[PDB]
């Protein structure tokens, strides 16, 4: 009952070569066969790599697959990079009656420059708090690729429940947007010092801090 | 070529139970094992069941052991997927696929049938500002707001000073909360000295509801 950890994202620039890793958690990466799936924005997925190494028909040679076991992992390789070569990427394997599949990477084909998302968080209004409820609105724009992941702190402690997040979604100017909300009683609100939202792109983070007392 | 044409799904409330099917062209349905994957709204692939040529051996993850069914009809060519004691959980695209056992890979997937597991019904949202302070200013620039919480279904619109505001305007997608409810934001950037002259109201319209609410965002 092992485990298949990609990336979050990648990216590379059109005519360049990207590489996705799929790492095993228990046992070994060689025991079972590896396959790969593209699944375009809004589309089913089709195979692109099977039996670690091979491409179905239909599939060109731009595609490759390999193993490495000194690190457990497996690989897809894209080389010549398209516009459509753009989607998300799983990995795959199976054993003793369970299919197990990779937490999915999305590869961006760069189009535009790459940027930093702005972040603005909003404690709760007087209003929700008078109300008896709390939400805290942390608001997420203008980032190229358009992946992220969001993470809230309550003091010095992470959250884990309570958490709402958005997709990315493409915005008019074509960077993208995404929101997280976290909810809170208003006890909660009042009895901690500070609340982070901290938003990471691209492996570095933007972090944003309100607090009761303002 | 090879198709896989489904059907089936829908909307159901907790508890409900859904059929999907799976009919399949351009091979003998008895040389295949069949599978069903699912994927939740922005999130990764599931495999749900697989049965074998002959349906003499099925698999269930434990996440759908005891609720779900696969089941076939070589004859038909057909594959099935019967789903009972739906959770709001169990919302997803469900895929069908022709596997290649001896390979272990899925080799054809088909479009997806879409299924959804609600118990929400139409509700207004609550509508709260979210004012501009020196906590929410960056170099001259205010950032104001409102928030559009706990409504359904689906879609909210948003205006700010009755369409006269319209630069620096930003109004978010809305996220479906664990409860069912939707919420969404909009935000505005401002001049901060702008704040004492000029008045900001976000004209919020849900018309499944027959709401409208006029939301004025003083700053703190």
């Amino acid at each position: 009952n092992f485990m298949l950890t990609q990336p979050h994202s990648v990216s590379e620039s059109p005519g360049k070569t990207v590489t996705i890793s799929c790492t095993r958690s228990t046992g070994n990466i060689g025991s079972n066969y590896v396959s790969w799936y593209q699944q375009r924005p809004g589309s089913s997925p089709t195979t692109v790599i099977y039996r670690d190494d091979q491409r179905p028909s239909g599939v060109p040679d731009r595609f490759s697959g390999s193993i490495d076991r000194s690190s457990n992992s497996a690989s897809l390789t894209i080389s010549g990079l398209k516009t459509e070569d753009e989607a998300d990427y799983y990995c795959h394997s199976y054993s003793t009656g369970m299919y197990i599949f990779g937490g999915g990477t999305k590869l961006t084909v760069l189009g535009q420059p790459k940027a930093a998302p702005s972040v603005t968080l909003f404690p709760p209004s007087s209003e929700e708090l008078q109300a008896n409820k709390a939400t805290l609105v942390c608001l997420i724009s203008d980032f190229y690729p358009g992946a992220v992941t969001v993470a809230w702190k309550a003091d010095s402690s992470p959250v884990k429940a309570g958490v709402e997040t958005t997709t990315p979604s493409k915005q008019s100017n074509n960077k993208y947007a995404a929101s997280s909300y976290l909810s809170l009683t208003p006890e909660q609100w009042k009895s901690h010092r500070s609340y982070s939202c901290q938003v990471t792109h691209e492996g570095s983070t933007v972090e944003k801090t309100v607090a009761p007392t303002e | 070529e090879v198709q896989l044409v489904q059907s089936g799904g829908g909307l159901v409330q907790p508890g409900g139970s859904l059929r999907l099917s799976c009919a399949a062209s351009g091979f003998t349905f008895n040389n295949y094992w069949m599978s069903w994957v699912r994927q939740a709204p922005g999130k990764g692939l599931e495999w749900v069941s697989s049965i074998s040529n002959i349906g003499g051996t099925i698999y269930y993850p434990d996440s759908v052991k005891g609720r779900f069914t696969i089941s076939r009809d070589n004859s038909k060519n057909t594959l099935y997927l019967q789903m009972n004691s739906l959770r709001a959980e169990d919302t997803a695209v469900y895929y069908c696929t022709r596997d290649l056992r001896m390979s272990d890979y899925f080799d054809y997937w088909g479009q997806g049938t879409m299924v959804t597991v609600s118990s929400a019904s139409t509700k207004g949202p609550s509508v709260f500002p979210l004012a501009p302070s020196s906590k929410s200013t960056s170099g001259g620039t205010a950032a104001l707001g409102c928030l559009v919480k706990d409504y359904f279904p689906e879609p909210v619109t948003v205006s700010w000073n009755s369409g006269a505001l319209t630069s620096g305007v930003h109004t978010f997608p809305a996220v479906l909360q664990s409860s069912g409810l939707y919420s969404l934001s909009s935000v505005v950037t401002v001049p901060s000295s702008s704040l004492g002259t000029q008045t900001y109201i976000c004209n919020v319209n849900h018309k499944p509801s027959n709401t409208k609410v006029d939301k004025k965002v003083e700053p703190k």
